[PDB]
């Protein structure tokens, strides 16, 4: 009988409490920080 | 006029020089340089007559020197600048 058992012996490992699974998330981004006044780099443009 | 008015204009002409020096050999085809922008605008401020883009900045700069020599020579004209006040 021993051999018959040892053949039919195989282990498995399972987590006691199932994982809690969620759905995806809409990655929404919002603004942050304060903006100051940036002046044009070239200055007044040539005429005509 | 005012001594101040002369200095101010000198400073302008003296500035035009500065930028002419800056723009020398830096005037390329597709570029727009803050320097050339300044220069071309200053070329405008000279002549009370007109304000169109100066295609040849030599012209007005010349007319100005000429007008000046012709002024600074005749004591009847530039006399007022020789007063104590």
């Amino acid at each position: 009988f021993s051999e018959l058992r040892n053949f039919f012996t195989g282990d498995v490992v399972i987590r006691d409490d199932p994982f809690d699974v969620w759905d995806g998330v809409k990655a929404t981004y919002i603004p942050i920080g304060v903006h100051g006044v940036r002046l044009d780099p070239n200055g007044d443009q040539p005429p005509l | 006029m005012s001594r101040q008015m002369w200095l101010d204009t000198s400073a302008l002409l003296e500035a035009i020089s500065e930028y002419v020096v800056r723009c020398n050999g830096d005037t390329f085809s597709g570029l727009t340089t803050g320097d050339f922008n300044a220069l071309s605008n200053m070329f405008t401020q000279l002549s009370v007559s007109s304000a169109g883009y100066v295609s040849d900045p030599r012209v007005p700069l010349q007319t100005m020197s000429n007008m000046f020599v012709s002024f600074i020579t005749s004591t009847d004209r530039c006399g007022y600048m020789l007063r104590k006040t």
